[PDB]
This record gives C-alpha cells, sequence and structure tokens, in this order.
RNA sequence: CGAAAGGGUCCUGUAAGCAGUAGAGUAGCCUUGUUGUUACGAUCUGCUGAGGGUAAGCCCUCCUUCGCCUAGAUUUC
C-alpha cells in the first residue's frame, strides 16, 4: 500500500511524465557528410598501397578528359563555358 | 617474470587473497590461525621477516625492506586502499539485502 | 529449491551452473560460469570489470535506492505456511516488477539526458567546417534546369529545387574500377 | 521478365564461406567463392573479376579477406566471334560506407 | 514446461531454439537420461517387453523445474522477460 | 529453394571521435598568483553492457527485399 501511494504521488508529480526540424535537417546533413568522408577514406584506401610500394607521381599519368570533365561536373563546374576539349591533348 | 607461468592458474599454486590480507590486517587472530597452519623451521628467515599485505615472507630485515620499495607491493597497497571484493559488496551489487528480523 | 547469485557478476545462478569454490577459512564461493570462475582465479577484481555488476553499482549505472528493491531479502526468519499470504505474495511480485521496470526506465532516460543537445552541437560544427561536400546539381544539370527555366517562363531556382529532391530521393553508389575493352 | 543485360548490387557474406579455410589459401579461396556467387546468381559460367575487387579482397593480405563485401555484378552479352557462351558477368567493388545492413538492390540502367 | 513449484508461464524450447533443431511445437516426451540417436533422428519408443521388477518402474515423478535457458551458451535466463528485467534499458530501446 | 536483411540467442568487454575546474608534474604569458592563465601530459571519467562477431553442422520471419522453377542427359522385366 505504501508502494502505490508512492506510485500515485509520483504520477501525480510527473515523475513518469515523456516529453525540432532545423535540429532533425543539420542531424541529416551531418550524417550526409559523415557517408562523404566515408567514402573518400575508402578512395584513399584503394589507392594506397605504401607499405610495399609507392604512388605512381600524378604529373606522370594523362588524365583522361572525359574522366575530369566528369568530376568537374559532379563538383558542379560548367565546363562548356571553359572549353576543356580545346585544352585537352591528343 | 613469474616462474612457471604455465601451471600458475592451479590450485596447488594459489596464493593467498585479499579479503583474507584485508581480515589479517583488520584481526591479529585471523593472521595467527593463518602462521598456525604453517610450519617456522621452513619459512624464509625462521617465519621472523612477513610482510602481511603481500602474504610473504622474506629471509631477512634488509630482503623485506628492499621489498617495500618496489611496485608489487605499492600495487598491494593501492588494491587494499580500493578495498577488498567481500560477499558484502556482491550482495549490494544486485541490491540484495540479509533480513534478520 | 532456489536461484543464486554470481559472485563475481550477479547474473542469476540457477541449479547445475557454474562452479563452486570452498575456501579453507569457511566461504563459499559461488559462481555461474567458468569465465567468472577463471577471472576469479587470475584474482581480477570484478569492481573493475566493466561487464559486471559490481562495476556498474560503483559507477553509479544501476537504480540503488528505489523502494521497489526492499522487498527481496534473504529471510532468516521463517514464517508458518499460509496460502492467502503465499498467493498475496504472488500478485506482489508482479506488481512490484512492473514498478521497477517503469521506475528503471526513467533512471535510464536521465542518464542519457544530454546526448540530444550534444550531438547537435557536434552537427552544427561538422557542417559549418564542411558545407562544400553538401549534395549539389551538375554543371550540366544547372544548364538544361536553366533553358526548361526559360522556355517554361518557371522559376530556376524552384526547378532546383525539385531537382535537388529527385536526387536526394535517388540514391546511387559509386562502383571501382571498369571493365577494359577487348581487342 | 528479366532481360539478359541485367546489373544488381549485392553483398557476399565471405566470413561463412571462408570459415576454417588453411591461412595460405582463404583469399585465392575468396576469388573462387566470389566467381561461384555471381555464377549461381546471373547463370552465367565466365565470370570477370575486376582488378580493384582483386584489390580489395587482398587488401589486408592473403588471410585478412573482410567478412562482407558490397559488389555489383553486371549480365552483359558477349559480341565476341565464335564465342561459346553468349552471356557473361562482370564483378566489381562498390563504394559503400558500410557493408552491412544492406538488400540486394537492381541499378538503374541509366 | 511449468511445474507446480515453479510458476513461470513457459514452453520447453530453450532460449534461441534447441541448437540445430529448432522450436518444440508439438506433444513431447520427456526421457530421463540419454537414448542412443542424435538430433533431427527418428526414434522410435516401444513398450517394455517384460512385467518390471525395479521400485524405479513404480516411482511417480514430481518435477519442480525444467531448465529453459540457452544451450548456445552458458544461458543465464529462464524467458525473454528474466533478461530484460536483469539487464535493464539498453541504447537501442531508446533509440526504438 | 537460394542470396541478403531484420529480430532472437550466444561471445568478447565498453568502439572511433569529442569533451571535462579529473590528472603526477614541467614550461611560457601576464593580474605575479588568488582552480592565476595557457600549452603538453601515461592515465581517468562521460557520451557507451558500448562497438565488433554470430553458422560456416544456432533459432525465427507467406505478412523485410531480390532472384530461381514443371529442366537437360542416360537407362529400364
Ligand atoms: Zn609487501
Ligand atoms: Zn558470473
Amino acid at each position: 500500500q505504501a508502494l502505490e501511494e508512492e506510485e500515485e504521488r509520483l504520477e501525480k508529480e510527473g515523475f513518469y511524465d515523456e516529453d525540432d526540424e532545423e535540429e532533425e535537417e543539420i542531424l541529416q546533413k551531418a550524417e550526409y557528410i559523415r557517408e562523404q568522408h566515408a567514402l573518400i577514406r575508402n578512395e584513399a584506401k584503394m589507392r594506397k598501397s605504401l607499405k610495399n610500394r609507392a604512388i605512381i607521381p600524378r604529373k606522370a599519368v594523362k588524365k583522361p578528359l572525359s574522366q575530369l570533365e566528369d568530376h568537374l561536373d559532379q563538383l558542379g563546374v560548367d565546363t562548356e563555358a571553359i572549353g576543356l576539349r580545346a585544352r585537352a591533348q591528343t | 617474470g613469474v616462474f612457471a607461468k604455465r601451471t600458475m592458474t592451479k590450485t596447488r599454486r594459489r596464493l593467498r587473497d585479499l579479503d583474507q590480507i584485508e581480515r589479517d590486517l583488520r584481526s591479529p587472530r585471523h593472521l595467527q590461525q593463518y602462521k598456525e597452519t604453517k610450519a617456522a623451521e621452513d619459512l624464509p628467515g625462521l617465519g621472523l621477516y612477513y610482510c602481511i599485505e603481500c602474504a610473504k615472507w622474506f629471509e631477512s630485515e634488509t630482503s623485506l625492506v628492499g621489498h617495500r620499495k618496489g611496485k608489487p607491493h605499492k600495487r598491494r597497497l593501492k588494491q587494499l586502499k580500493e578495498g577488498a571484493y567481500t560477499h558484502e559488496e556482491a550482495m549490494a551489487a544486485i541490491g540484495y539485502r540479509i533480513d534478520n528480523g | 529449491m532456489r536461484i543464486e547469485n554470481c559472485f563475481f557478476c550477479g547474473r542469476p545462478a540457477w541449479p547445475s551452473k557454474g562452479i563452486t569454490f570452498m575456501r579453507n577459512d569457511g566461504k563459499a564461493f559461488r559462481f555461474c560460469r567458468s569465465k567468472c570462475h577463471k577471472n576469479f582465479k587470475m584474482k581480477r577484481n570484478p569492481r573493475k570489470l566493466k561487464w559486471t555488476k559490481a562495476y556498474r553499482k560503483n559507477a553509479g549505472k544501476e537504480m540503488v535506492v528505489d523502494s521497489t528493491l526492499q522487498f527481496a531479502a534473504r529471510r532468516n526468519v521463517p514464517v508458518r505456511y499460509n496460502r492467502e499470504l503465499w498467493q498475496k505474495t504472488l500478485k506482489a511480485m508482479e506488481r512490484i516488477s512492473e514498478i521497477r521496470a517503469r521506475r528503471e526506465r526513467v533512471f535510464y532516460k536521465k542518464r542519457m539526458a544530454g546526448k540530444r543537445a550534444r550531438e547537435v552541437a557536434a552537427a552544427r560544427k561538422l557542417v559549418a567546417e564542411n558545407e562544400h561536400l553538401l549534395p549539389r546539381l551538375r554543371g550540366s544539370e544547372k544548364r538544361r534546369l536553366a533553358e526548361l527555366a526559360a522556355e517554361r517562363g518557371v522559376d530556376v531556382e524552384e526547378l532546383e529545387r525539385e531537382e535537388l529532391a529527385k536526387l536526394a530521393s535517388k540514391k546511387k553508389s559509386k562502383a571501382f574500377g571498369g571493365e577494359v575493352r577487348r581487342v | 521478365a528479366i532481360a539478359d543485360v541485367v546489373a544488381r548490387e549485392y553483398t557476399i557474406h565471405l566470413h561463412k564461406r571462408l570459415h576454417g579455410v588453411t591461412f595460405k589459401k582463404r583469399a585465392p579461396r575468396a576469388i573462387k567463392e566470389i566467381k561461384k556467387f555471381a555464377q549461381k546468381a546471373m547463370g552465367t559460367s565466365d565470370v570477370r573479376l575486376d582488378p580493384q575487387l582483386n584489390k580489395k579482397v587482398w587488401e589486408q593480405g592473403i588471410k585478412g579477406v573482410p567478412f562482407r563485401i558490397r559488389v555489383r555484378i553486371s549480365r552483359r552479352r558477349n559480341d565476341e566471334e565464335g564465342a561459346k557462351e553468349k552471356l557473361y558477368s562482370y564483378v566489381q567493388a562498390v563504394n559503400v560506407k558500410n557493408p552491412k545492413g544492406l538488400l540486394t538492390s537492381v541499378v538503374e540502367e541509366e | 514446461a511449468s511445474t507446480e513449484t515453479d510458476l513461470t508461464k513457459k514452453k520447453i524450447t530453450p532460449m534461441g531454439g534447441f541448437v540445430r533443431y529448432g522450436e518444440v511445437n508439438n506433444d513431447y516426451v520427456m526421457i530421463k537420461g540419454s537414448v542412443p540417436g542424435v538430433k533431427k533422428r527418428i526414434m522410435t519408443l516401444r513398450k517394455s517387453l517384460f512385467t518390471h521388477t525395479s521400485r524405479k518402474a513404480l516411482e511417480k515423478v514430481e518435477l519442480k523445474w525444467i531448465d529453459t535457458s540457452s544451450e548456445f551458451g552458458h544461458g543465464a535466463f529462464q524467458t525473454a522477460a528474466e533478461k530484460k528485467q536483469f539487464m535493464g534499458t539498453l541504447k537501442k530501446d531508446l533509440q526504438t
């Protein structure tokens, strides 16, 4: 009986009472950023084998124009206004 | 380094427990019973040089004093300061108690 | 019969479970499993091993002071058997278990109160440092949206928002490498 | 109902296929299990693995194969003249945040 | 799997199921000791060919408790509710 | 039926990262000491019975997804 009296007293005092879209948006954006960081780290892990061999320098490999155009497109750069086709060697 | 580390956990290689050492420090009667379960002529230094905290006999007073500066003795002191684990602490961990009327 | 509790970890010790160590001072040590038994024989302190009820009580992660915990005890003074007393005792145990569960959930929420504010602060810091990694439209997509807006007399910003919504809906992963065409 | 040319992304649980395997054979066995998985999934006996997929399998040495790996299998047409099989599968490694918790999904053709 | 002195309402199947068998959802026979088969194996039960000569055949069995903890490890809980009551609230419980 | 996934059950033992008037002390800047302050610093505490694994001879899932199907070949009083 004492336990039940304490229980109803706590229920009157709100001991068991249980309780923002901007916060939800900023949390979703942070989760997206963490996913992008994980993808970048996975790309680095795929590219690097520095225990056994050194990475070929970037200046010794000719980058493909299609890949450069695609990457600048995903970065949001208008490539037709700058004309990468004339810049590409043959 | 531990002598013969492979068989260190055997019951025939068991050492005195920390709560027993705590009771030895609190009560000289408990320590007296434990020392009665041994033979004095087979002990290092005829049993005259004893560290209660480490529950260990030593060959000489200088050996005991030199042992006190080492880290095993200081680890035993830190463990005794923290307090040995007992059945009372085990009961309090689950919130169980003894009703004696 | 009765349910004991493990000396080392505090788990329920049902019959035929674990092992008992009989010490020569006259003290018995019941262990629920060989894990607890071997940690005891290695002289590990349960108060420092984080998976034990001893550690959790010492760290204050268990509900310790509470009225519902005063009903179970080791009764050293027996009571004469009474059928009505035993039945109302069973009803009491059921009610006490429900109340204890509710109070334990409240206790845990009080422990985990501040997580939302900490996570929001971390999210704001991460976004402020990495605004450039947020999703964006392609340059060719901006071209086609601009010319469609010019043709339809609509808002290019509006077409940008619904295109960003479609890109957020459609999630596509990138595959490493690529096939080399045979000669 | 399903066309010959089709690509799907799968999670391969290599842990249960490499359980108890000799250490010097764990990664080649992983290569063979990936080929067997692709043959079972697409019906094609001719399976070709991407070199980046091989690097991903061999990333942690001969006995450090990941428990799970996300792959894309693309059933494509064998256009070469005098080919024994009309179809083949090409298997690539997929860049994902975490290979756990993903279902088999059809890759959009566009 | 309940007795007269154990009032827990529970079935015979251990927590997590019988290892490499599944769940017992039908009528079952509890036999003292061990029998020649393995798990999943068909077992033939037969009436004894002769009238018994021991008091053990005449004894009536009075069970107090049947173990239903997990046999996939050192199971310490007879029921999922008992496991949750001992465990307390987990992180995933508030996450859900 | 198969491959995933989810839930359960077990195993280990509290992830990465961030924070802290916790931290033996040391060195700078000034209010020259009044957590003076800032910096570093094994470790400790919190987020966190968390993280990781789980059938490969564990369990459940018409009602969580994707795929497969009435073959082919050989032989038979
Ligand atoms: Zn000492
Ligand atoms: Zn235990």
